């Protein structure tokens, strides 16, 4: 019947003292995090009914764990697999996950939550569960309901308790519509967590503490929710509020703003959720939140986001592409050569990780400046508190801005990032190579230059490596790691080490000129590019880049990269061929150049540049390309970005670039800010859904349509033909 | 289709302003009860037995506008209890759509005799205190693109190219021909005074009108329910244009006022057995639409539909009334149609005098029947543009 | 000169008031449910020549607010130029959507209209839009405001039916609906309601007790400001009420919507859709406002004077069960033949959603006429506010 369940090992252990408190223990023995999986609901479905019937002889609970972690998470392994069929069995399973914690929340005592680590998502939404929560203020704890990253909502009560709790545009706001997780001294300060311990080992005798001290202060108020209570009043008021309704109609509108109209459904079911069950009884609420749960996880958004942030990037963090049999060693003293955006950049978060950095340039007055970017970056930190006085001078003290070349001794570690010139690099790889440790990792960040002929100019070639970081670099968060020829596995894994050192997410690569990132961000920019030269409307494609999922739209992005960059790009790859049909494209970038706009370096580009900001589209770029001309549908234009990346893509897994869809997906999201909804330029070739079919044979069948349309270069290689 | 139907009379009562207006005092229920009484003083041998409903618009029906207060004023202005009485709110052209409705009534026969009109008393019920699923409820308002009339006409400005000066143009010439109509006499006899319970005089004049208007301080006034995301919504759709040029401002746009308007509306047999003599005959009626992001271009395409449907063109037409809902609205209906300047809105529209939501289409369409019988011309057509992108026309023939 | 037809007429589900199915379900998302299964029933419509969308709601309010119609337009994906518009005639509100719709369509300046309504008076109930005749002080006390239920029993007063009559009909709708149900009466014209996923909400009528009996509905206790001192100050003759009506005998408090589609014979041929009846006549009338529910009476006198006919001339009767007494009253004054009175059960068993009844009831008997083969049938509801409005159909 209608029950609390629906073979698996128990995972909750069950105590009661001799006051009659129950000390519900979870320790899942399939692994070391307790999951919201088959195995839990049983367990939890158990020991809910013996709370029930054991009703008599039992004055509180206390949920804790056994785990480092609290409770983290779903059975995502599950959740990927449900087709729109079994929508059925999902909207069954959060009810009953729902069930549970509801009689458990309404058992007419209270129930005190000990979280002594993690709790995210499923987790948290069993604490909001309970009456009180406490929290040992640890290192690495955190709470908060990360599910719309996954694509997913909080479907076991979060978006109903948080606007409960919060309200409907609070908890949308700082909890629910980003999954922003919080340190246990953030998540007391929102109400969140009730109060705080030094240790874990004082979370369950405070508990039971609290349920001992409450039962006696609050004796008609125990184990009863605010809003349990006759005369509750939702904060900042119900949809019927006048208040609140004047400033309603706005949320979606809002939402849509900062999504830039990108097809991210998450968002959009969390935002419903809230607010349609803020309009009636909490139990019909937690049933409309199922429905917009299930919603979401049949759907191919969430399959995607599911299969990148979770399976994939969990495959690259366990050392996917890192090779196997290898051991750590360590980085002691860093030595980065150049001090522009991209050395200094990399001079800040190698320092921000505690590494000694020793970062020179070709004068004391352009490495001060070098140095000078993490001092301007120390400074909005402390302004906004995320940093105290004293780690931001111990940050800043590891930096050491030089010219002479001398005082590079003691590094064994240089991430060269001096100009784009293959000799240059060879210059200035070959006066340090000797003076620096012997056995150090010897790192280039070019975007372009192969890494076997820069290698070349070192005499340990094994230990020469592309290291290629991308700007800015205190927020970009992938490393590009390039394997030439003549690399060792090693120099391989010590550089994913260091990776995983500094705070980002590493790829491997194998060495091809454009590699994998800027090869693949370079068809973006110049589909937009050829729309434009096409006499497109320059407005219509910034808004199908952003309306695509791209963080930044493509003629914006062609400013910040250099118009004569990319000639230089299209005059070597020419180059190469003839010792080649050109793009469309390339006569759009020498014609900017022609008249003399080339983007922010040269304060004149796609966009107009007022004392370094950015001020509206240039008006002469309507009249040099005649645009509006040409009126293409927008998701045409949409498409043919997209398209353009996930077809570039596969032509480097055929090629050898990549090794795994996981570092084609993680990489494309990560470095090149291909957008998370398609789940990685990798994915969004198996889970294309447009009007004519999804997968990837309509993947096909959209990639023929555009190819009969706007060029040949829309045609899908062989290895996505059956 | 076969009776013809014939507006016999309509009137309606001074539009009071918002801040500090004289009708705040007056219950919406009043101001249609006194429309009701003036009927019975113009007629006091009108059988009120045969008027068989009573049709109001009304876009907010609530708190004092709730409960059908259509039937309210039958009850409370002691009318026949076989009179009837309903509400309808099709947004800013619920006036006009009692009218059409009333008038679709006595062509298909089964009605006699009809009252129509619609109130609105904005300083009372602001517009949006009936709440609505297009606003209040994401999930569908995320995806209908809702945006407030105020941006989608600062679009259509950008769009078409109508400067801040030009829709301050259009501002006073709304304002100076409003205020020469009042003193030439031409809404004496329309314009019903409000008086209280002991017959004082409440109002007997448009009080958002600003006669003294000048070009150099309506370009004083700082542009314009909007301080969300909506400027990046609209142009997610219109995505060819790239900044959205704020040109509408308080003295541009169609002001917030309390009123009430009434029209008697019969069949020729219906008139000539209670001795009324019948003042215009409705030729057509049409409704329309266009997209709703841009909610404000109803006016073009319903225009032309009610053209050919009464078998006209422009040309025929000898006055145009479209309400003025914002300076944009009327140019570019004017610019679609080339409409002749001289031929529109010749009274000042609502920019002057206001806009209460529920009475304004059956408020100018009596503007018209008024101004066609001084003027001694034969059509005139009444269109508004309506929110969610509606349309609405009407042509009328003076009799 | 044209002449109005009806191509469609479906209604969801009616879900009771506490603990209902409906009751999570946006009343705007019932009326787009509706429109989506007439897209299933014609997919190659041409939706362009739908020229307006009219739905009556008494309520519209909250979710209701906003004119719900034209948002039922843009929400369904509907061609812009459809229109749509909102109307509050109380409880007739629902057929006087579709008299309105089949007026226009005989005028001439309309092709294909949708009609109806919808009211999900568990998450908008009755009263949340406020009134002057309620509210204000100086009209509710020159119109002797009085609530319904008590019109209903002084009518039950002055006729003389006892709790055992109104009882014995209340018994007689719960019988005549379930054997309907049971039946397939109703499986062609009631679409199931689901959510955003397929998953089902509600296929029944929830506020039926079919297994009703004489005995249980005589445990009832009645609904009983002063009101019965009100109504006897004018009906003076009178020296007490009697309190005869229960939750038992009187209309269900429910959610639900309907629509119906109306065009022209040339609308209709354009289109491919076979006409299944005849929109006959409409007459709106009333009554003394203080009993409030006697204006079918009048309404239906004057609808079949003039469509030239008489009660003879018409097969079935539906009258909304508003009141067990309301029905009772309506069936003593024109001499009803029982047999021929709410043969499907009614608002007693299956609810009463203010906006919608009306055209349910309509689409109700547009279904049991093409059932028995039989031609004409008369649809009409008592009003609040002492209103009446009556519709007759013939079976094409
Ligand atoms: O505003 C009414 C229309 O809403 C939807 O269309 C809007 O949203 C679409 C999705 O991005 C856009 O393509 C479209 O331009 C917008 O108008 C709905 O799809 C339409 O059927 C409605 O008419
Ligand atoms: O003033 C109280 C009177 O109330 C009733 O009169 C009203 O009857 C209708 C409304 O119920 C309307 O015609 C109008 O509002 C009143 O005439 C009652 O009939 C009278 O006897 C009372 O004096």
């Amino acid at each position: 019947g209608s029950s609390h369940h629906h073979m698996p090992d128990n995972t909750i252990q069950w105590d009661k003292d001799a006051d009659g408190i129950v000390t519900l223990t979870m320790d899942d023995p399939s692994g070391s995090t307790n999951v919201m999986n088959e195995a839990y609901i049983e367990s939890m479905g158990k020991a809910v009914d013996r709370l029930v019937a054991e009703k008599d002889s039992i004055t509180g609970v206390v949920v804790a764990s056994a785990k480092k972690t609290f409770f983290a998470g779903g059975d995502v392994k599950t959740m990927i697999q449900a087709r729109p069929e079994d929508a059925g069995d999902v909207f069954n399973t959060v009810e009953t996950i729902k069930r549970q914690l509801r009689t458990l929340e309404t058992l007419g005592k209270p129930v005190v939550a000990a979280i002594n680590g993690a709790a995210l998502g499923g987790g948290l939404e069993i604490a909001l569960a309970c009456h009180h929560r406490i929290a040992a203020d640890v290192k690495g704890s955190q709470l908060g309901l990360p599910e719309v990253t996954l694509g997913l909502l909080p479907g076991g009560g979060g978006v109903t308790r948080t606007v409960r709790m919060f309200g409907i545009q609070n908890a949308f706001v700082s909890v629910l519509a980003q999954g922003t997780r919080f340190k246990p001294a953030k998540a007391k300060e929102i109400g969140l967590v009730d109060e705080l311990v030094a240790t874990v080992e004082e979370l369950v005798p405070a508990a039971k503490a609290w349920i001992k001290e409450e039962l006696k202060a609050n004796p008609d108020g125990a184990g009863v929710q605010p809003w349990d209570k006759k005369g509750y009043k939702m904060p900042g008021g119900t949809p019927s509020s006048p208040g609140l309704a004047a400033i309603l109609p706005s949320f979606p509108s809002n939402l849509r703003k900062q999504l830039k109209g990108a097809p991210m459904p998450a968002p959009r079911a969390i935002l419903a959720a809230a607010v349609e069950g803020a309009q009636v009884d909490f139990d019909t609420a937690s049933r409309i939140e199922s429905r917009y749960f299930a919603s979401l996880v049949t759907g191919q958004v969430a399959k995607n986001m599911m299969q990148a942030f979770f399976f994939d990037l969990q495959a690259i963090n366990a050392g996917g592409s890192r090779p196997e049999g290898i051991g750590k060693t360590p980085i002691k003293r860093i030595g980065v050569l150049g001090a522009g955006m991209m050395g200094a950049g990399i001079a800040y978060v190698s320092a921000k990780a505690g590494y000694e950095v020793v970062l020179k340039d070709v004068s004391l007055e352009a490495a001060a400046k070098g140095k000078g970017y993490s001092e301007k970056l120390e400074a909005k930190a402390l302004e906004r508190g995320r940093t105290t006085q004293e780690r931001s001078d111990a940050l800043l003290a590891r930096i050491t801005p030089t010219a002479d070349a001398a005082d590079f001794k003691g590094v064994d570690f240089v991430i060269e990032a001096v100009f784009e010139n293959q000799e240059l690099k060879h210059k200035v790889f070959g006066e340090i190579e000797d003076i620096v440790e012997p056995n150090a990792i010897l790192g280039s960040n070019t975007s372009t230059l192969p890494i076997t002929g820069l290698a070349t100019g070192v005499k340990r070639q094994e230990d020469f490596i592309g290291i290629h970081f991308f700007s800015p670099v205190d927020k970009m968060p992938l490393v590009e790691i390039i394997k030439g020829e003549k690399t060792s596995d090693e120099a391989l894994a010590r550089v994913f080490d260091y990776t995983l050192a500094i705070g980002k997410t590493p790829i491997v690569v194998n060495d091809s000129r454009g590699f994998f990132t800027s090869r693949v961000i370079g068809t973006f920019v110049n589909e937009a590019l050829a729309m434009l030269g096409e006499g497109v409307e320059p407005a219509s494609i910034e808004q199908a880049g952003s309306q695509a999922g791209y963080p930044a739209p493509p003629l914006q992005l062609s400013d910040e990269l250099n118009l004569e960059l990319m000639h230089k790009i299209a005059v070597a790859t020419r180059k190469g061929v003839e010792d080649y049909q050109p793009h469309p494209a390339e006569a759009v970038v020498e014609k900017m150049i022609e008249l003399g706009r080339s983007g922010r370096l040269k304060g004149a580009g796609f966009y107009e540049y007022a004392d370094g900001k950015r001020s509206g589209l240039w008006p002469g770029l309507r009249e040099t390309f005649k645009s509006g001309s040409s009126q293409p549908p927008l998701q045409d234009m949409i498409d043919r970005m997209l398209f353009a990346e996930a077809l570039e893509t596969q032509k480097c897994l055929d090629e050898g670039v990549l090794t795994s869809t996981a570092d084609a997906n993680i990489g494309s999201i990560m470095g090149i800010g291909f957008p998370p909804w398609t789940g990685g330029s990798a994915q969004f070739i198996v889970g294309y859904s447009g009007p004519a079919g999804t997968g990837k044979a309509a993947f096909v069948a959209r990639a023929r349509e555009l190819a009969a349309a706007y060029g040949d270069r829309f045609l899908p290689p062989e290895s996505l033909l059956s | 289709m076969s009776e013809e139907a014939f507006i016999y009379e309509a009137i309606r009562t001074p539009r009071g302003k918002q801040k500090n207006g004289s009708l705040h005092e007056v219950k919406p229920l009043s101001l249609v009860v006194g429309l009701i009484d003036e009927l019975r003083k113009r007629h006091p041998d009108l059988d009120e037995n045969l008027i068989s409903d009573v049709i109001l618009g009304c876009v907010s029906p609530v708190g004092d506008q709730g409960g059908d207060i259509a039937r309210a004023a039958v009850l409370a202005s002691g009318m026949p209890v076989t009179s009837g009485g309903v509400q309808l709110n099709r947004f800013c052209a619920s006036g006009l759509e009692a009218v059409n409705t009333a008038a679709q009534k006595v062509r298909s026969g089964w009605d006699d005799l009809v009252l129509a009109g619609g109130v609105e008393s904005m300083s009372r019920v602001p517009m949006g205190s009936d709440g609505g699923a297009m606003g209040l409820d994401p999930a569908t308002n995320y995806d209908v693109m809702f945006v407030p009339q105020s941006i989608g006409a600062d679009l259509i400005a950008t769009i078409e190219g109508f400067s801040r000066e030009d829709v301050d143009a259009y501002a006073l010439r709304s304002q100076q021909k409003a205020a020469e109509a009042w003193s030439g006499g031409y809404f004496a006899k329309s314009v019903v005074p409000v008086r209280d319970q002991n017959g004082l005089l409440i109002l007997d004049h448009d009080e958002h009108m600003r006669p003294d208007t000048t070009k150099e301080g309506l370009a004083k006034l700082k542009p314009a329910a909007a301080l969300g995301g909506f400027d990046d919504v609209a142009l997610q759709k219109y995505h060819w244009v790239e900044k959205i040029n704020h040109v509408h401002t308080g003295g541009n746009s169609s002001g917030i006022v309390d009123g009430a308007a009434l029209v008697m509306i019969g069949s020729a047999a219906a008139g000539k057995l209670q001795g009324l003599t019948p003042r215009a005959r409705i030729v057509a009626t049409a409704t329309s639409g266009a997209d709703p992001v841009i909610m404000l271009t109803g006016p073009t395409p319903a225009t032309r539909k009610v053209l050919d449907r009464a078998g006209l063109t422009v040309d025929d037409i000898d006055l145009f009334e479209l309400n003025e809902a914002f300076a944009s609205v009327v140019l570019k209906f004017q610019k679609d149609l080339n409409i002749p300047d001289e031929k529109l809105n010749v009274n000042g529209g609502a920019i002057a005098m206001g806009h209460p939501l529920g009475a304004t289409g059956a408020m100018i369409l009596g503007t018209m029947v008024d101004e066609l019988e001084r003027r001694n011309a034969r059509r005139a057509l009444i269109t508004l543009c309506i929110g969610g992108g509606m349309g609405v026309a009407t042509i009328i023939e003076r009799v």
